[PDB]
């Protein structure tokens, strides 16, 4: 997942969403990895601060 | 009746229902209150500071 390509979106309280720009999806990717699943394991995710 | 005009109807009641359907924060947010109505008649809008 290090330097992986990821997609994503933001969902707001108003049930509407915006795409994540890759510049940001890469930030969440870098800060939140080790939460991502891999084959043969399942991970419990947690909040992002 | 004069230069005074007023709006007698709304054309977006359907949108309000559609937004209430998806949650309290949709229907009570600011975007909801920005649903636009067409202007009433010959005239224009202007900003006065």
């Amino acid at each position: 997942y290090k330097n992986a390509s990821m997609q994503g979106l933001y969902i707001f309280a108003d049930m509407a969403s915006k795409d994540m720009t890759p510049e940001q999806s890469n930030v969440y990717r870098d800060n939140s990895y080790q939460q991502f699943d891999t084959n043969n394991v399942r991970r419990v995710n947690n909040r992002y601060a | 009746w004069q230069s005074y005009r007023t709006r007698l109807n709304t054309l977006f009641a359907r949108q309000l229902v559609a937004r209430a359907t998806t949650g309290i924060d949709t229907i009570l947010s600011m975007e909801t209150q920005n649903i636009q109505e067409p202007q009433l008649g010959k005239g224009f809008y202007a900003t006065f500071v």
